[PDB]
RNA sequence: CUCGGUGAAAUUAUAGUACCUGUGAAGAUGCAGGUUACCCGCGACAGGACGGAAAGACCCCGUGGAGCUUUACUGCAGCCU
RNA sequence: AACAGUGGUAGGAGAGCGUUCUAAGGGCUGUGAAGCCAGACCGGAAGGACUGGUGGAGCGCUUAGAAGUGAGAAUGCCGGUA
RNA sequence: GUGGGUAGGGGUGAAAUGCCAAUCGAACCUGGAGAUAGCUGGUUCUCUCCGAAAUAGCUUUAGGGCUAGCCUCAAGGUAAG
RNA sequence: GAGCUGUAAGCAAGCUUUGAUCCGGAGAUUUCCGAAUGGGGAAACCCACCACUCGUAAUGGAGUGGUAUCCAUAUCUGAAUUCAUAGGAUAUGAGAAGGCAGACCCGGGGAACUGAAACAUCUAAGUACCCGGAGGAAGAGAAAGCAAAUGCGAUUCCCUGAGUAGCGGCGAGCGAAACGGGAUCAGCCCAAACCAAGAGGCUUGCCUCUUGGGGUUGUAGGACACUCUGUAGGAGUUACAAAGGAACGAGGUAGAUGAAGAGGUCUGGAAAGGCCCGCCAUAGGAGGUAACAGCCCUGUAGUCAAAACUUCGUUCUCUCCUGAGUGGAUCCUGAGUACGGCGGAACACGUGAAAUUCCGUCGGAAUCCGGGAGGACCAUCUCCCAAGGCUAAAUACUCCCUAGUGACCGAUAGUGAACCAGUACCGUGAGGGAAAGGUGAAAAGCACCCCGGAAGGGGAGUGAAAGAGAUCCUGAAACCGUGUGCCUACAAGUAGUCAGAGCCCGUUAACGGGUGAUGGCGUGCCUUUUGUAGAAUGAACCGGCGAGUUACGAUCUCGUGCAAGGUU
């Protein structure tokens, strides 16, 4: 949902894993990248934008 | 360079994978090592005046000093290289271990 | 250009000037006007505000095209005679503001 | 010119590259019909290859240029007032 | 299926081939990549494989994207050699 | 002979437009500059569908151009041709 | 922190844990030429004078420093000429000079080709170019503004307005601005009245000049008077006065530390590759390492580090400093100015209906009961107060330095230049201006033998490979050769094609391959043309390179989203 510093730091090596806010989402990433790992805070924000 | 002329270092990879040996000469500038008894060469010198007779000489090459490691003092395996303060002076220590390796 | 026979634009003769106080009026059909509901005091602001029109211009101009069936307090800078007609003749005020 | 030494060039679509009469962008080694001709050179000669060389100087065209002229046009310097 | 059509310059229209690079996916490759050489293979064309030799480290394929994307002529330019 | 002077819309000329670095009806170099070229040359893979024109009018126009004519593609009208 | 005395091998002689080489900060030295400056000169040379020093008995010789011009300031002399002044002399000056980054900026001067299908107004274009001046930016800037609202409030730049308004042989073309939305924001100091003090002309209580105070503007402000009020809180070296110091913090200019596999096994010259297993990861950036490495090395993430010089910020210090009201007696508020005529230029605006701005020339105001502007002009109204100055930021550009990036190039490309290139070479000169990358992982760079004067070669050895042996990866084509399966010395040839024996082969196995006696048919390719085998054009051959692109607008088709709305 917001910019979380430890989950972004410890998927910054891992090949093929990259981190987002809510608002940094985007078409390419999304199609990209097999699975979609959200939170509930974070659908909620997306929910927010979109609907 | 990680090592240095006098250490002990086994060669991790080439022809002379396996054998250990002591390092004769260190190459700084070219990060090249000579290692007793590893990559022996016959060079093939003509009659010189330093040289007389000539000859083929057996004598060792350098090696690429990425493929030497320092035995760990402890284990006698190989060890990568941390450097830690004993004294005021800094020495080299055998991670594997955690012994001096100079 | 057509080869050096006099051009159409040269044959022709310069017609008019542009006036430089031209006032231009968003139009506003009565047909528009509909979609507001009875009782709406319909200013140029509402219209605006709402996206009826783009734009104000000069002012907005009520023109009698289409049907009016709604009771409107209609306020604009212009209207047309059938325009303030139909205004009138379905319960509303026409006002010049 | 012959032998020994050394060794360029212009040119050149590929060529196993006859002659006659004809034909054809109207003057053909190369097309047609005939006539003649074993294969490869060397010394010579220039009739042809519309031979080579140089995107014809002539001529015309370009709303191309340049130099020159004058009572062409429009200007400017200088000079006079 | 039937019927009809399919010469073509300028030129309009359509469908494709191949080249380099990128993305994603999926592969190949020191048990030998690209390139090069050869062959009597395949496709309607552009073209594409397979096998062997040379070579000695890179390269296809699929889908999409982007172009310094294709040469036989320019008295073209540079090189080489007649 | 040596040392000097004159410089390009200029110099110099016992005058030929002669000469000014194998350049002269206006030197050479660099730049404006990829000047402009209605002119000539060139313009690179394939197959299929269709397929002209070399005419009229006007044009400082006549080997250029423009509009019309003739070709092509698409969408309509539909069955006028 | 263990090697080092560069390219660059090599012998030589040495240095270095008593810390070298090497890296960074600050110093020292720094020939001669060059602005070049003692004078001269054909740059890198020559010749001086004056001090002091070395040397000689002395001359000759040598060393160090000073000695250009202009300008500023001061002092001393002071011509014709009386006082003077000009001029001269001397001293003090981190005063100027010259260069460049082929960029950006502001000025002075200023083309033409070209476009207009000719051409002169016009365009190209105030471009190129030359010249002057800069600065890190410059220029502009605090309303004699924009405008026409119950307004705005310095300038600059971006979006938009708008290819509009307009200008225009009303041709070709040229082409705004304000409003609106943003970036950034900051305002000030004088001149004058007047006051005080001093100076020199006494013009003789007047005037002029120089310092300090005072003062700073528009439904006017200030002087001047009034009563207030401050004289140290506030401000500051980026304008608003101008120097300096300390401390603290964060950067820059060297560095330090830094996790995890030689895992096993398989090919192999070598393993970073395959297969089967681990592990680290705030580190799976990158480069290297004998083939492709997060775990081999140098590193990377993270965290640290500076004696010295340096940048920024902060705080203190330091330095500097009253700002409000009420009155209209007078006084002040930028003069050869504004403005006008004439001639030009600049304004998008070409003399036009031509405001506005600037230059030359001549004429020439008002001065608060005043002046300017609102696109001729007048009136009214509205807005403003010129002829003085300063001012950061947003903006432009990149010779450089540091870090990094690319559906950018990969040796005819990419810089002209991957290499000792602005070199070689060419030119009197300005100037023009190339070609030229690849042994190998490592020199292990072929001891030795043999032919040869050598070159070169054949062995041998090294290497995974020498047909990797020095313009040494690969190694196409033209072109040049050696060998020979088929054909060829009675033949008339765009060289093929179709028919076809014979002979020789044997494949991607196909109603195959090579050759071709003989028969039929048959005038290359391209360009340009009414028409070309053309006795029209172009190409010696082979290879490489070599031509409808991109940007911004317009329009149409197709596609997609939304739809009387769509879109920023
Ligand atoms: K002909
Ligand atoms: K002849
Ligand atoms: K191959
Ligand atoms: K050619
Ligand atoms: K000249
Ligand atoms: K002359
Ligand atoms: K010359
Ligand atoms: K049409
Ligand atoms: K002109
Ligand atoms: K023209
Ligand atoms: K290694
Ligand atoms: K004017
Ligand atoms: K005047
Ligand atoms: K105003
Ligand atoms: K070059
Ligand atoms: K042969
Ligand atoms: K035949
Ligand atoms: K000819
Ligand atoms: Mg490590
Ligand atoms: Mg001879
Ligand atoms: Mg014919
Ligand atoms: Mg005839
Ligand atoms: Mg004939
Ligand atoms: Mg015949
Ligand atoms: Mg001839
Ligand atoms: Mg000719
Ligand atoms: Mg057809
Ligand atoms: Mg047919
Ligand atoms: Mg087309
Ligand atoms: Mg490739
Ligand atoms: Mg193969
Ligand atoms: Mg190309
Ligand atoms: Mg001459
Ligand atoms: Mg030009
Ligand atoms: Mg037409
Ligand atoms: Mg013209
Ligand atoms: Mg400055
Ligand atoms: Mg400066
Ligand atoms: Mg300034
Ligand atoms: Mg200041
Ligand atoms: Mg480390
Ligand atoms: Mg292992
Ligand atoms: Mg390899
Ligand atoms: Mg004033
Ligand atoms: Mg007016
Ligand atoms: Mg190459
Ligand atoms: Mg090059
Ligand atoms: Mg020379
Ligand atoms: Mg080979
Ligand atoms: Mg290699
Ligand atoms: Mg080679
Ligand atoms: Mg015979
Ligand atoms: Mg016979
Ligand atoms: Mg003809
Ligand atoms: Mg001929
Ligand atoms: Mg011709
Ligand atoms: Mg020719
Ligand atoms: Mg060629």
């Amino acid at each position: 949902a917001d910019a979380n510093e430890a989950v972004a730091l410890s998927a910054r090596n891992i090949p093929g894993v990259t981190v987002v806010e809510a608002n940094g989402i985007n078409v390419l990433d999304v199609v990209n990248h097999e699975k979609l790992l959200i939170t509930k805070a974070a659908v909620e924000k997306v929910e927010e934008v979109l609907a | 360079m990680h090592v240095k002329k006098g250490d002990k270092v086994m060669v991790i990879s080439g022809k002379d994978k396996g054998k250990q040996g002591t390092i004769l000469a260190a190459f700084p500038k070219k990060d090249r090592v000579l290692v007793e008894g590893v990559n022996m060469v016959k060079k093939h010198s003509k009659p010189t005046q330093a040289n007389p007779q000539g000859g083929i000489s057996n004598q060792e090459a350098p090696i690429h000093v990425s493929n030497v490691m320092p035995l760990d003092p402890k284990t006698g395996e190989v060890t990568r290289v941390g450097y830690k303060v004993e004294d005021g002076k800094k020495v080299r220590v055998a991670k594997k271990s955690g012994q001096v390796l100079d | 250009f057509e080869g050096g026979q006099m051009p159409l634009f040269q044959r022709l003769p310069k017609r008019g000037f542009t006036n430089i106080n031209r006032k231009e009026y968003a139009v506003v059909n009565l047909d528009k006007l509909n979609g507001f509901a009875e009782g709406t005091e319909v200013t140029p602001e509402l219209l605006l505000e709402t996206g009826v029109i783009s734009k104000l211009n000069a002012g907005v101009k009520i023109l009698g095209n289409g049907k009016l069936e709604k009771k409107l307090t209609v306020k604009a800078n212009k209207f047309s005679a059938s325009a303030k007609e139909a205004v009138e003749a379905a319960g509303g005020t026409a006002e010049v503001i």
